[PDB]
C-alpha cells in the first residue's frame, strides 16, 4: 500500500544545518500534497508547511519562515526538507504526512495526513557524541550511564536472556548526557549497543 | 493554535466529548476539521476528517461534530485501547492558507486497580567505585496511578543534591514505572552508615535502605 519512509535520525551541534528525505510509494507523488509536522519529545504537534510536488510551490508556517526550505525530486519520489541554523529547542521528531490531491476540482475527499512517515528525530545539543559507561548492578541489572545521543539498546547474554529483563526510560542529566538502567528479575553477561556512536561494550555480572 | 482540554477522563463503556475551540478563520469558516489519535512511540493516526467523515478501518465508535467556532470528538463505548493523545487539526487562512493544530488532550480510561509501588535500591558497583564515581539507583516499577514522589536520605537526614529523577511511564503490564538516581562521590558513599530512597505514592511511602558495609 501507501508507505512513507523517512531518512535516519541525525545528531547536530547548534548552528549547523540538516537535510531530511521522505520516500513516497504506493501512490502517484505528483498527485498529493506533501506536508511536514514536527513534535518535540513529549510535546504536541506543530505544522511547518506543505509542498506541491507537481508545481513545486511552497507554504511555510510563520515561525518556520526563513530557515525551513522544502524541495522534491519526482524522479525517485522523495521530498526533502532543509533546516538551517538549528537551535536546542528545535529538537523534535520531524514527520512527513500526505495531504489531499493537488488539482483544482477535488475527487475522493480532503483526508489530511491519512498516511505519516516513521519520523526523523533531529537531536541538537552543545554535547558531543559520547559512548556510554556500563556498570553491573550486582544482586543481593546493568546501569547504562553518560551517553549521547539517545538511543541505546541493552541485550542480555548475547541476546539469549529475554525473560525478566526490564529497561527503564533515560534521564537527561545537567551534563546533557543521558543515563538509563535495565534490571533482570547460569552465567550472565552484559551487551549494550549504542548505534549512534557505533559503540558496543561487554561486561560481566557476578 | 486551537485551545483543547489538557486532559479528559471517563469510565469504560461510556462516551466522552473532547472540545477543540477555534476562531472564525478556521473551524467557523471551513468544514475541514480533522482528528488524530497518537499512541506512545508511534506517529499520529487519522481518525476523523472533514468534521464528520471517517477513514476506512476506523471504528464507528469515533463520531465527529462541529457547532459554530468549536469542534468535538465523541468516543462511544470506551475500550482500554482508546487511552492515547488526541490532537485536533483545521484548515486556516482567509487570504493566507495554512494548517493549524491543537495543543492536545490525554484521554485516561478509568478502571485499572490502584497498585502500591515496588522499590528496588542498588548500591554503587565496586567497578564504578574504581572510576572514582558512585551512583545509587532507585527503581519503582509496579504502581497505579502514575504519580509518585521520590526523596533521598543519607544517615536518616534529607539530601537533595545530585538527584536525577525520571517522570513515571507505563509498562507492558499497563502499570507505571519510574527510576531515581543519586550521583555521589566515593568519599560521601564511604563516610555514611545508611542511604535511603523514600517513595511517596498517594499519601504513603515505601523506603528502601542500603549500607556500604
Amino acid at each position: 500500500q501507501v508507505q512513507l519512509v523517512q531518512s535516519g535520525a541525525e545528531v547536530k551541534k547548534p548552528g549547523a544545518s540538516v537535510k531530511v528525505s521522505c520516500k513516497a510509494s504506493g501512490y502517484t507523488f505528483t498527485g498529493y500534497y506533501m506536508h511536514w509536522v514536527r513534535q518535540a519529545p513529549g510535546q504536541g504537534l506543530e505544522w511547518m508547511g506543505w509542498i506541491n510536488p507537481n508545481s513545486g510551490g511552497t507554504n511555510y508556517a510563520q515561525k518556520f519562515q526563513g530557515w525551513v526550505t522544502m524541495t522534491r525530486d519526482t524522479s525517485i519520489s522523495t521530498a526533502y526538507m532543509e533546516l538551517s541554523r538549528l537551535r536546542s529547542d528545535d529538537t523534535a521528531v520531524y514527520y512527513c504526512a500526505r495531504g489531499w490531491a493537488t488539482y483544482y476540482d477535488i475527487l475522493t475527499g480532503y483526508s489530511l495526513f491519512d498516511y505519516w512517515g516513521q519520523g526523523t528525530l533531529v537531536t541538537v545539543s552543545s554535547a558531543s557524541t559520547k559512548g556510554p559507561s556500563v556498570f553491573p548492578l550486582a544482586p543481593s541489572g546493568c546501569l547504562v550511564k553518560d551517553y549521547f545521543p539517545e538511543p541505546v539498546t541493552v541485550s542480555w547474554n548475547s541476546g539469549a536472556l529475554t525473560s525478566g529483563v526490564h529497561t527503564f526510560p533515560a534521564v537527561l542529566q545537567s551534563s546533557g548526557l543521558y543515563s538509563l538502567s535495565s534490571v533482570v528479575t547460569q552465567t550472565y553477561i552484559c551487551n549494550v549497543n549504542h548505534k549512534p556512536s557505533n559503540t558496543k561494550v561487554d561486561k560481566r555480572v557476578e | 493554535a486551537l485551545t483543547q482540554p489538557a486532559s479528559v477522563s471517563g469510565s469504560p463503556g461510556q462516551s466522552i466529548t473532547i472540545s477543540c475551540t477555534g476562531t472564525s478563520s478556521d473551524v467557523g469558516s471551513y468544514n475541514l476539521v480533522s482528528w488524530y489519535q497518537q499512541h506512545p512511540g508511534k506517529a499520529p493516526k487519522l481518525m476523523i476528517y472533514e468534521v464528520s467523515k471517517r477513514p476506512s478501518g476506523v471504528s464507528n465508535r469515533f463520531s465527529g461534530s462541529k457547532s459554530g467556532n468549536t469542534a468535538s470528538l465523541t468516543i462511544s463505548g470506551l475500550q482500554a485501547e482508546d487511552e492515547a493523545d488526541y490532537y485536533c487539526c483545521s484548515y486556516a487562512g482567509s487570504s493566507t492558507p495554512h494548517v493549524v493544530f491543537g495543543g492536545g488532550t490525554k484521554l485516561t480510561v478509568l478502571g485499572q486497580p490502584k497498585a502500591a509501588p515496588s522499590v528496588t535500591l542498588f548500591p554503587p558497583s565496586s567497578e564504578e567505585l574504581q572510576a572514582n564515581k558512585a551512583t545509587l539507583v532507585c527503581l519503582i516499577s509496579d504502581f497505579y496511578p502514575g504519580a509518585v514522589t521520590v526523596a533521598w536520605k543519607a544517615d536518616s537526614s534529607p539530601v537533595k543534591a545530585g538527584v536525577e529523577t525520571t517522570t513515571p511511564s507505563k509498562q507492558s503490564n499497563n502499570k507505571y514505572a519510574a527510576s531515581s538516581y543519586l550521583s555521589l562521590t566515593p568519599e560521601q558513599w564511604k563516610s555514611h552508615r545508611s542511604y535511603s530512597c523514600q517513595v511517596t505514592h498517594e499519601g504513603s511511602t515505601v523506603e528502601k535502605t542500603v549500607a556500604p558495609t
